[PDB]
């Protein structure tokens, strides 16, 4: 634009919102059809490594 | 109320053989789980083997896991426990007893199998030579 003035606010930006919120939602999609680890944690005896 | 019996024993030798039958009744062997333990003179209780309805969760104790086989059939409801290659510090009492085979089962962690006797027989002798 040639000759114009604005003013905005980031921090009431809803962008950044939204992104935050789509972002979210994807990583939860990713996750849905592998497996969940829930098992594993049982009563673990553990010592040292030898390494 | 059920009732197990024991028979079989008398003198043995060490590096010999015995063969020991452990009739019982009024409980079912399908869903039955048969413990074993000696009492020697003197001394506290000690585990010697454990056995399922058909195989696997037939663990043996650290001390008695040598040449020791145990074994059940379902045809005659009974077991035996063989003694083989008989030691010096090995003779006391041996008491089969009864188990009642509580389990639990979580999708996650799956089946979780309790152990505690329940019923237990007259008891066996043993002796050494
Ligand atoms: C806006 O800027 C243009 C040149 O970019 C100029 O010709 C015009 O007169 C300006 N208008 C105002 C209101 O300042
Ligand atoms: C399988 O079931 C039959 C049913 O009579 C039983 O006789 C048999 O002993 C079972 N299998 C084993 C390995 O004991």
């Amino acid at each position: 634009l040639e000759n114009v003035t604005e003013n905005f606010n980031m921090w009431k930006n809803d962008m950044v919102d939204q992104m935050h919120e789509d972002i979210i939602s994807l990583w939860d999609q990713s996750l849905k059809p592998c497996v969940k680890l829930t098992p594993l944690c049982v009563t673990l005896n553990c010592s040292d490594a030898k390494v | 109320e059920v009732q197990l019996v024991e028979s079989g024993g008398n003198v043995v030798q060490p590096g010999g053989s015995l063969r020991l039958s452990c009739t019982a009744s009024g409980f079912s062997f399908d869903d039955s789980t048969m413990h074993w333990v000696r009492q020697a003179p003197g001394k506290g209780l000690q585990w010697v083997s454990l056995i399922s309805w058909n195989g696997g969760r037939t663990y043996y104790a650290d001390s008695v896991k040598g040449r020791f086989t145990i074994s059940r059939d379902n045809s005659k409801n009974s077991l035996y426990l063989q003694m083989n290659s008989l030691k010096t510090e090995d003779t006391a009492f041996y008491f089969c007893a009864k188990d009642k085979g509580d389990s639990d089962y979580d999708y996650n962690l799956g089946y979780s199998y309790f152990y505690y006797m329940d019923g237990w027989g007259k008891g066996t002798t043993v002796t050494v030579s």
